[PDB]
């Protein structure tokens, strides 16, 4: 009300409004899907179009052979963050010789969006990620959200009507956890859970977008005729 | 390759009775070859007068550096700046470029508007002042000024005597230096009359 | 640019069949004075590495510092620190190489020539070189200074190309070393008596002998030798 | 060395400038006019290192050029020649000082008076009624203190330059492949284009 | 050696192929001329990666160039971003010979000699490198004014030919151009261990050889 | 007053909002891809008969394989121009090779959220960039001030835009040739523009693999002009 | 943040009027009167100190007239305090511009770099403009004896007769009825004081409350000098002009 | 006062094939006149079907390889994982090298793979960026060895077909992978018996449109 | 530094410091730009409410920004000092570095740039003025007349005018000019110009000023007996 002009104010209930219309952007966003097995971490993301002319805005970015994201939010923000984690596994390579940590990589994210709702002049990011990877602790996935806020979960989903995948999840969270050493089964359990979320659109060929990491399986993304298969 | 005698040239002043003196030669040149025989190295900010030896464009810029400084002076105290002020001026501003000297040898001449008293004094390079109650030397042949002085100098002089004793002293410290000649001037300087003369001497 | 002051000569090391060993004299030399007698220059980083150094003896309690300090800093909010996230011996080495390069680069080098040797998680034995250029090298013998010259020669008698490391038991390879180190007594002039031996074995870990010394030396025939030529008494 | 002279008389000034760049053994050009025009009534010879030379006379022009229309009034001779000191003064305690030696002549329509103005890379001003750079002054300003006037003509003053430049192509060892001439008086400025 | 001269029928180009790393050569076959657009072209002496670098630099300057002011660069201006560059540069240790040749219906066939010592020189004769030299002897002594474009051409080539000859760190191979109010045209690679005898049997010289 | 980097509680930047406002109030560009290549046009939209309507430059080159055209306050596109020129230019310098379309675009974007208190605050000007690639073949971009750019087979920005957009679902297929796209950009031009259309205050471009991006003469679009009026009276 | 509490002191009203430049000259308009009388061999400076005490040290006081090198001065309208900083400026600029060409800054030059130094703090840095008002009399070799006026935006304007500070409107009226082209320094002299005599707030004009000057070529052959009048010389012409 | 730079020795070789092309060097690192590694492998696999060898001073050829190998990982980032064109990675590389023109990398650099018409290629470098396609290149302490061997058999460079007596040249038939590789074989093995700092062991990359491919053959360990 | 952004968007999508410096331009006195066959003119307003003016020093309405090139303006005086020396430097600049003097389209697009990057930089405003830019390109007889603006567009015109009551004269030039046949001579071009003028000025005496550019850097202004001839010569010929 009076305490929304700026992200350097308290509300007189201790609330943060900037950081919690930055979590509104997030909300009015197109749903995105993550889940894991011990063996397999997969992204699955509806991507959303303007019109029919116009192409479906492109929701998952690689950050490294092991690692990557879908974003749900402003996409700019994403392009921002996305990158500062390529940085960051890039100079952990380059070092170290070392892949970065998943759970390491959610710290560098987590303090990176802090900075920017306790300063003056800036703004909080306007996106949440969907961060899965596979490390030398096996398969990992985290959601990040832009109040700093990192979470390591079996599953999660975030955007618009995401309550519905989110539950399917949580009923389904003993069986596509044991989904070890086959990836097309994870696969479909994950296009099964963000079906949940979806009203009136269903997933066509160029609506959908998957990404999946795992033991002997670099990150890689598929889209177009690549998904027909899970359809 | 020594800036202080690429150019050549000389600045003496002495003190009289209730006077001063000072002069210079007229030679500019670059190493061997005479240039101008018009390079004057005697200026003045109002009745207090400055003699510049040393590397010629040194001289010309710290006199445009000292007519600046003068000018801003005279404008804020609303009076003209005394000679002891302006010694120190020099010294402050010489050492303020302590590690990238200006490459010269200045002489401060001139009467106390107040006190009436005469003063003269000179400088190294980087600001030590010489405050001497006889003379002053400066430029090439330093050494043979310093001998015509010390035994042609005597106290007391008046105006016309100081003349002579001054223009002698130049003249033939000029004459045994290959880089100082080629004409000079003297300033006889008095409370509140001033005569500039320039000297016949051979063009060698 | 610098000028070293006080040194630590030679660094050697092998690989056998389960696991690497390294070794180093205790000496802190000040020209051709051997002024400090007491100096440990074999650094073990965790129970898989150990960080092997010559040179200038300044540097090497400044990077022993940063080797620390790397722990330290690999311990912040890492539950698997003591287990899958711990620090390896490629890390801690690819660190030092980093470093060791941009120093040269800013021509303020540190003076110095490491050995990292250890054992890596799937049990693959490490054996790297880096020295004040940043030049980097990796082979079954490795050594420093001196240890270039007369010691790498006798470790390659055991272990001359990759093959020979799993024919080459622990017995004979630390025999091999303290071999090395009696001959670097002999023949070089800043060398000591006194030194330290580590073993990082994949089976048995990390074991540290300190307080080591030369022995078994042949002096005897000294007594025979009489005159420079032609001297018979 | 790379000749340039220049000479004071009655009612103009008149430099000299030799043609040849010479790049180590080979002459690669025989007509460089080593000179830049700073106001109608003012111009700039110049003479020293490779590139520096150029460089620093047109960014004299330039400047000069700047101020007559800022102000719609030209610069007098004496202004001109001062600000080009100030340049050089100030570039002699740079990084990497300009090695540029020059000539200014100039045709004060103020006073009526043609001007002179010696300036070295220093920021050594002169004014004077003759002038060279190098170790061209070597034989002619001796050559001038036995032929000069005041009251000379232009056309006198062409011939006196003439006298120089045939010592010149007697006496110095590089062959400078002749000299551009240039005028400047009340009219303006203009080439002698045979010389 | 590199060499460009201005005509009746607009301007020749013509440079030599070989690099030098001390007395070993390098290379016999690398590109001195540089394409910068189809009116202009640059010619590299000296230092190899300095040259190279920065005429291609140079070009993606000059395309800027037509993309702001819709209209092609002139040789004066190009070679004078070429020469400011090398300015800034100047005791850095860049080592540049390069003529920047070229046509416009304002300027007309234009050369301007650019060098790392930041001289720009504009003139209708150059010849540049360690055989300038040799180079200068055959063409100031052959060079009329009304040449035809195939006695240029050839000149131009057997000036090359002369200083690849004599010249110890100059050979390889010729690369002609010819330069017109259209553009730039090509006139081949010559391979100076087959023009030297050619030329030696049809012109009759090269006495100094055993043949 | 109020920060310019602020969310407003729906989630959405305030200045970023308002600068799609003043895009709303900008002269009509429509963009159309085939696979013969992609067409460009624009209105001119002159304020005032003695304004020389030919020194309006709202299509403008970025390469020879990339075109752009603009709509809004067009005087805060020149340094996005500037910008785009340069990345293009700096790519093939690096490369030695043609830069992609979607990469340029990104690179443009790159430029659109850096405001705060960097510029004061956000373009005001949105921009339809064609070009041709080997990769990705004949693309059309929409660059908007969010930073934010989607591909497009047709896209129609400025004050007609939800109009003429409405037009462009409807005409727009796959199998369109180069001649035809032509046609239908000065179709809807027509339709949208206040005042009639003709060679002056309308003008056409194209970018094809062979020829690169081309801004076509008054004489020749004024020839596709009456080729207009002639098929719509043919039925 | 710190936006909270910033005036914005470079902005445009919503008829296109700068806020503050606007204020800043309701201040000068309080200020006493400064009336410049630019003739043909001659300029006059003459200025009205405000309500003063009979214990202010008036010869050694200065509040008016400011000398910027031997043939420029100005006559002040406003702040005394930020009119001497400009002054200072301005005296460093004219002394930059003697170091440079060796010649004497031409007036309108200085005019100019002290007008563009209040045009910048009405454009950009957030801070208030210079509640300042100058009368710029001088001489020069290219245009000879000129006036000139700046104020607080920055844009000045070339007089024959003007008037800064208060009553400006009833002081340029009895100006513009009684100035001549071929009139001379003495006249002006009187023209100058029979302004400032009937538009004055104070009861009577005396010697006390007026600082004068004049830059005559009054001076021994071609050349020009300032005289900044001492209370007894102003107390003299006031009686001769026939005022007191 | 401090030397940054060193001379790690070492030799490298590419030859370019119709439609292959290999890139190959010995294993042997060095300083002065001992020996540091029998096996430190010179030649990498790069990505994007490129291999590259940076011969001279480890340390700057280390850094510089690595460098590469970073510039091609941002450049599928950067532009949608598009393959980077051995023309596109020659240039780069320049701008890496005269990047520090006045702080030298102190290495022969020499890359090879395929052309976009699938023609195999090799790209050379001197120090500080200047690059020519070649055919053939030998680089590094025994390249003076090596490259007139290079010239003789594979551009048949002095060499005329008998009968004619030198009026008719040898015909410059293409060479098959086999062929190439015993010529690399042997020039390493005549430069290993001539200079000092060769040896150990001789590491070859071939590339083709199938992928990177390796041998490893003996040499003289004296 | 003041960083302050003062130049931002509206919920109506403008930016109002742009547009209140427009209405400076309004405030400021009328100036007239009309482009002959062979020639171009520049008009401007003398207000007469300032008599006891100095003519001869007093800054005058058009400036020269190189020989070949004028501009004149409508608006903040102070603030349009700032773009002509940029514009003047900038001038200076090209001809040193392309040899070559500016286009007249080059020099407007560069102030027209300048004055678009005071709209979105920070602790800035934007100019209030809007100028008209006019001249002959180097070896080239054609006219060109420019205009320029706050937010920083520039466009070409046959003829135009800025500042107050211009909407009245460029309605007499919408409806006088002819762009199949402009004015053929220096003197129907002046006419012109000044017959646009007097629709607006009020009195013919000091309250107009005339400068007239014709190729190859040849530019002169009109003295005042000069143009009350042609004040004369119309008002004759409209009493009929
Ligand atoms: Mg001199
Ligand atoms: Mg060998």
């Amino acid at each position: 009300n009076n305490y929304d002009g700026d992200t350097v104010t308290f509300s007189p209930t201790g609330r943060l409004f900037q950081v919690e219309y930055a979590l509104e952007a997030i909300k009015q966003g197109s749903v995105t899907v993550g889940l894991r097995s011990n063996t397999h971490a997969v992204l699955v993301a509806l991507k959303r179009n303007a019109d029919e002319l116009s192409s479906y805005q492109k929701k998952i970015i690689k950050c490294d052979e092991h690692m990557g994201l879908s974003l749900a939010g402003l996409a700019p923000d994403a392009r921002v963050l996305s990158n500062y984690l390529r940085q960051q596994c890039n100079y952990s390579s380059l070092v170290f010789n070392r892949k970065l940590a998943v759970e390491r990589a959610g710290h560098l994210l987590c303090d990176k969006a802090q900075k920017n709702t306790q300063s003056y002049g800036g703004r909080p990011y306007g996106v949440g990620l969907l961060i899965i990877g596979y490390d030398k602790s096996g398969a990992h996935l985290l959601e990040f959200q832009p109040s700093g806020n990192v979470t390591e979960l079996y599953g999660t989903a975030i955007g618009a009507r995401s309550q519905g995948a989110k539950t399917y999840l949580e009923r389904t969270l003993d069986t596509f956890i044991k989904i070890d050493g086959n990836p097309d089964e994870l696969i479909k359990a994950g296009v099964e859970a963000i079906s949940q979320s979806l009203r009136d659109e269903s997933l066509t060929v160029d609506n959908l977008s998957i990404a999946i990491v795992g033991k002997d399986t670099p990150f890689t993304i598929y889209d177009g005729e690549a998904v027909a298969k899970y359809i | 390759s020594d800036p202080s005698s690429i150019n050549g040239g000389i600045v003496v002043a002495m003190t009289g009775k209730d006077c001063v003196a000072i002069a210079c030669d007229l030679r500019l040149g670059s190493q061997s070859l005479g240039v101008s025989n018009k390079f004057e190295k005697i200026f003045h900010y109002g009745h207090v007068f400055l003699g510049i030896t040393g590397l010629a464009t040194d001289v010309t810029t710290l006199n445009e550096m000292f007519r600046y400084k003068t000018n801003l002076y005279k404008l804020k105290e609303e009076r003209a700046i005394e000679p002891e002020t302006f010694t120190q001026l020099v010294s402050s501003s010489l050492y303020e470029r302590r590690f990238g000297p200006y490459f010269v040898g200045p002489v401060v001449a001139g009467i106390n508007s107040k006190s009436g008293k005469p003063f003269i004094a000179g400088f190294d390079l980087i600001g030590c002042i010489d405050e001497a109650k006889d003379f002053i030397v400066s430029g090439t042949a330093s050494d043979q000024l310093f001998g015509m002085c010390e035994s042609l100098y005597e106290p007391n002089l008046e105006p016309e005597d100081l003349f002579e004793t001054i223009s002698q002293a130049l003249l033939n410290a000029a004459d045994r230096d290959a880089l100082s000649g080629w004409g000079a001037v003297v300033y006889i300087i008095k409370k509140d009359e001033v005569v500039k003369r320039y000297l016949k001497m051979r063009q060698d | 640019t610098q000028q070293p002051i006080v040194t630590g000569t030679s660094v050697i090391s092998m690989k056998y069949d389960n696991g690497v060993i390294i070794a180093a004299d205790n000496l802190g030399s000040y020209g051709s004075l051997l002024r400090f007698n007491g100096v440990e220059r074999l650094i073990p980083v965790g129970d898989n590495t150990v960080v092997g150094i010559s040179g200038d003896i300044s540097d090497m309690q400044h990077i022993e510092r940063l080797l620390k300090d790397l722990v330290t800093e690999n311990a912040y909010d890492n539950p698997l620190a003591d287990a899958e996230e711990a620090l390896e011996p490629s890390y801690i080495f690819e660190y030092l190489a980093t470093v060791m390069y941009q120093r040269r680069s800013k021509m303020n080098p540190l003076w110095n020539a490491i050995i990292v040797a250890g054992v890596q998680s799937n049990g693959d034995q490490f054996l790297r070189y880096v020295n004040l250029l940043g030049v980097t090298y990796s082979s079954p013998t490795l050594a420093t200074g001196f240890g270039a010259h007369m010691a790498n020669p006798l470790l390659r008698k055991v272990v001359d190309r990759e093959s020979d490391i799993p024919k080459t038991t622990v017995q004979v390879a630390e025999e091999a070393i303290v071999n090395a180190m009696r001959v670097l007594y002999y023949r070089d002039a800043r060398s000591s008596r006194n030194f330290s031996l580590a073993i990082i074995d994949k089976n048995t870990g990390l074991t540290f002998k300190k307080n080591l010394q030369v022995e078994n030396m042949k002096w005897d025939f000294a007594k025979d030798i009489k005159g420079y030529g032609t001297q018979k008494i | 060395m790379d000749i340039i002279l220049g000479i004071r008389v009655q009612d103009s000034v008149i430099l000299a400038s030799s043609k040849a760049v010479t790049r180590g053994i080979s002459v690669l050009k025989d007509s460089d006019d080593k000179t830049r025009q700073l106001s109608p009534h003012t111009l700039m010879s110049f003479a020293g290192e490779a590139g520096d030379t150029v460089q620093f006379a047109e960014y004299i022009q330039a400047n000069i050029q700047l101020y007559s229309i800022r102000e719609d009034y030209e610069l007098s001779p004496q202004a001109v020649s001062s600000f080009v000191r100030q340049e050089l003064a100030k570039s002699i305690r740079s990084r990497r000082p300009y090695q540029v030696n020059v000539l200014i002549g100039g045709y004060d329509k103020k006073k009526n008076k043609p001007e002179l103005y010696q300036i070295d890379y220093l920021g050594t001003k002169v004014e004077l009624p003759y002038g060279a750079h190098g170790y061209s002054g070597f034989y002619t300003f001796s050559l001038l203190d036995h032929h000069y006037r005041p009251d000379m003509t232009t056309e006198e003053g062409l011939d006196l330059l003439k006298l120089c430049v045939q010592e010149l192509e007697k006496r110095m060892p590089m062959d400078f492949k002749g000299v551009i001439v240039k005028i400047v008086d009340k009219d303006g400025i203009r080439q002698v284009d045979d010389f | 050696t590199m060499l460009a001269f201005r005509f009746q029928g607009g301007i020749i180009v013509a440079v030599d192929s070989r690099a030098t790393a001390g007395n070993w050569v390098a290379s016999q076959t690398v590109k001195k001329v540089i394409e910068i657009n189809p009116f202009l072209l640059g010619t590299m002496a000296g230092g190899a990666a300095d040259c190279q670098f920065w005429e291609t630099w140079l070009g993606s300057q000059c395309r800027l160039h037509e993309l702001r002011e819709k209209e092609r660069i002139s040789v004066a201006a190009a070679s004078k971003i070429l020469s400011n560059l090398v300015y800034q540069y100047k005791g850095a240790g860049l080592s540049m010979g390069t003529m920047i040749c070229g046509y416009t219906r304002k300027e007309g066939p234009t050369i301007y000699y650019v060098d790392s010592d930041g001289t720009r020189l504009k003139g209708d004769i150059f010849c540049v490198g360690s055989g300038q030299t040799f180079a200068y002897g055959v063409l100031d002594s052959n060079y009329k004014w009304d040449l035809s474009v195939e006695d240029a051409l050839y000149l131009g080539k057997r000036s090359i030919l002369a200083a690849a000859h004599r010249d110890a760190y100059s050979g390889g191979s010729v690369n002609l151009y010819h330069v017109t109010e259209d553009g730039w045209i090509y006139h081949g690679n010559h391979d100076v261990g087959e023009l030297f005898w050619k030329v030696k049997e049809e012109e009759g010289s090269f006495n100094n050889v055993i043949g | 007053d109020r920060g310019v980097s602020t969310f407003s509680p729906e989630g959405r930047l305030f200045q970023v909002e308002y600068s799609l406002e003043a895009i709303k109030l900008g002269s009509t560009a429509i963009g159309i891809a085939t696979k013969e290549g992609v067409v460009l046009g624009v209105e001119k939209r002159a304020t005032s008969p003695l304004l020389e309507s030919d020194s309006i430059e709202k299509i403008v080159e970025i390469d020879r394989h990339i075109g752009c055209a603009m709509s809004g306050l067009t005087a805060d596109a020149r340094s996005m121009i500037e910008h785009a020129r340069t990345a293009a230019v700096t790519h093939n310098l690096y490369y030695d090779e043609d830069i992609n379309v979607e990469s340029l675009t990104q690179s443009v974007c790159d430029l659109a959220l850096r405001f705060g208190e960097l510029m004061s605050r956000p373009f005001g000007v949105a921009l339809l960039i064609a070009g041709h690639d080997a990769d990705d073949g004949y693309q059309l971009f929409h660059a908007e001030p969010s930073g934010t750019f989607y591909r497009y087979n047709a896209k129609a920005i400025g004050s007609g835009s939800e109009g003429a957009q409405a037009e462009l679902l409807n005409e727009w297929h796959s199998s369109l040739t180069l001649k035809e796209a032509e046609l239908l950009v000065l179709k809807i031009l027509k339709q949208v523009m206040e005042e009639k259309l003709d060679e002056n205050n309308a003008q056409l471009s194209c970018i094809t693999k062979q020829d690169g991006f081309k801004i076509y003469d008054n004489e020749k679009t004024a020839e596709l002009i009456k080729e207009l009026k002639e098929k719509e009276a043919a039925e | 943040g710190s936006r909270r509490y910033d005036s914005r002191t470079t902005i445009f009203s919503p008829e296109g009027r700068l806020y503050q430049v606007e204020y800043a000259l309701e201040s000068i308009s309080h200020a006493g009167t400064a009336i410049g009388i630019m003739a043909s061999d001659g300029i006059v400076l003459a200025a009205e100190r405000k309500v003063t005490s009979t214990l202010l040290e008036q010869d050694t006081s200065t509040e008016k007239l400011y000398k910027l090198n031997d043939k420029i001065a100005v006559a002040v309208a406003g702040l005394t305090a930020d009119a001497e900083i400009l002054i200072n400026t301005a005296r460093i600029h004219a002394q930059n511009y003697l170091k440079t060409y060796n010649e004497d800054i031409p007036v309108e030059i200085l005019v100019r770099r002290l007008s563009d130094i209040k045009q910048g703090y009405t454009q950009h840095g957030g801070l208030r403009p210079f509640g300042v008002s100058f009368i710029y009399a001088g001489y020069d070799d290219r245009y000879g004896y000129q006036l000139y006026t700046s104020n607080p935006s920055g844009n000045y304007t070339g007089w024959k007769a003007i008037s800064v500070g208060a009553n400006t409107s009833a002081a340029q009226t009895l100006l513009q009825m009684d100035y001549k082209d071929d009139m001379k320094v003495d006249d002006a002299i009187e023209l100058a004081l029979k302004t400032l005599s009937k538009t004055t707030d104070s009861s009577a004009l005396t010697y006390d409350r007026l600082e004068f000057a004049t830059i005559r070529k009054g001076a021994n052959d071609g050349e020009v000098y300032q005289k900044i009048f001492k209370p007894q010389e102003i107390k003299d012409i006031l009686v001769k002009t026939g005022i007191t | 006062q401090f030397n940054p730079y060193g001379d790690n020795g070492g030799t490298i070789l590419g030859i370019a094939g119709e439609d292959f092309a290999v890139l190959a060097g010995d294993t042997r690192n060095i300083t002065d006149y001992s020996i540091n590694s029998r096996y430190e492998p010179k030649v990498f696999d790069c990505g994007d079907n490129i291999v590259m060898s940076a011969n001279g001073f480890a340390a700057d050829g280390d850094a510089l390889v690595k460098r590469f190998k970073n510039s091609v990982k941002w450049y599928h980032f950067d532009h949608n994982d598009k393959k980077l064109s051995i023309n596109s990675a020659a240039r780069n590389i320049q701008h890496l090298l005269y990047g520090k023109r006045f702080f030298p990398y102190y290495v022969h650099t020499i890359i090879a793979g395929l052309d976009e018409d699938g023609k195999g290629a090799v790209y050379s470098f001197d120090p500080v960026g200047s690059y020519e396609r070649e055919q053939c290149r030998a680089g590094g302490a025994a390249a003076s060895l090596i490259m007139p061997f290079l010239d003789n058999q594979v551009n048949f460079k002095n060499q005329y077909e008998p009968g004619t007596n030198g009026k008719v040249k040898k015909p410059l038939k293409y060479l098959s992978v086999e062929e190439v590789i015993k010529l690399v074989r042997d020039s390493f093995t005549s430069a290993t018996e001539r200079h000092i700092q060769v040896g150990d062991g001789l590491e070859i990359l071939i590339v083709t449109k199938d992928g990177v491919r390796k041998e490893f053959y003996e040499l003289k360990r004296d | 530094g003041y960083d302050r952004a003062l130049s931002i968007f509206s919920p109506d999508g403008h930016i109002f410091q742009v547009e209140y410096a427009l209405e400076a331009v309004k405030r400021g006195t009328c100036a007239v730009g009309v482009k002959g066959k062979n020639c171009v003119v520049l008009g401007c307003e003398r207000r007469s409410t300032l008599k006891l003016q100095d003519t001869r020093i007093t800054p005058s309405k058009v400036s020269k920004i190189d020989s070949h090139v004028v501009l004149s303006f409508s608006g903040l005086n102070a603030d349009s000092r700032i773009l002509i020396e940029k514009a003047r430097v900038e001038a200076q600049s090209h001809r040193l570095t392309l040899e070559d003097p500016v286009t007249v389209e080059y020099l407007t697009r560069y102030v027209a740039g300048v004055q678009q990057r005071y709209t979105q930089s920070g602790g800035v405003r934007p100019f209030g003025v809007s100028t008209l830019i006019a001249g002959f390109d180097p070896r080239d007889d054609e006219p060109k007349l420019y205009q320029t603006e706050p937010s920083g567009i520039y466009s070409s015109w046959s003829a135009q005018t800025i500042g107050r009551n211009s909407k009245t004269v460029r309605e007499f030039l919408e409806k006088n000019y002819d762009r199949k046949e402009p004015p053929a001579t220096v003197e129907e071009c002046v006419k012109l110009t000044v017959r646009s003028l007097l629709e607006v000025v009020q009195t013919g005496a000091k309250n107009i000023e005339i400068t007239v550019v014709k190729p190859d850097s040849d530019i002169v202004a009109l003295s005042s007996e000069e143009i009350n001839q042609y004040v004369t010569q119309i008002e004759q010929e409209k009493q009929e």
